[PDB]
């Protein structure tokens, strides 16, 4: 999965069941295909907090200091 | 039977088998064939 993703970061399909986002990979390994599915529930607002907002605030103010 | 990548085996297919009651007969057949095969290439190489 890592070897596949790091270049891109094979084909992918995504779908959102009511709340959760479901991510599907169509690829191949050892010549043979590999299928996996990601099952990502809506992330938590502590997670949202820490991963997006507070860092993104941080972005905003740090670039203000830059300016 | 399988395939070895990523330091791991990865199986390709799998067959139901059965032991033959006459091993020696299939053996004669196979190897007569093989004898013929070799001999052919021998003659060809000669001409060449």
């Amino acid at each position: 999965l890592d070897n596949l993703l790091r270049p891109l970061l094979a084909t992918f399909s995504c779908d959102c069941v009511a709340d959760a986002l479901i991510l599907r990979v169509r690829s191949e390994l050892s010549g043979l295909p590999f299928y996996w599915n990601f099952h990502c529930m809506l992330a938590s607002p502590s997670l949202v907090s820490q991963h997006l907002i507070r860092p993104l605030m941080g972005m905003s103010l740090a670039l203000q200091c830059q300016v | 039977f399988e395939k070895n990548l990523k330091d791991v085996s990865f199986r390709l297919g799998s067959f139901n088998l059965e032991k033959v009651e006459n091993p020696a007969e299939v053996i004669r057949e196979l190897i007569c064939y093989c004898l013929d095969t070799i001999a052919e290439n021998q003659a060809k190489n000669e001409h060449l």
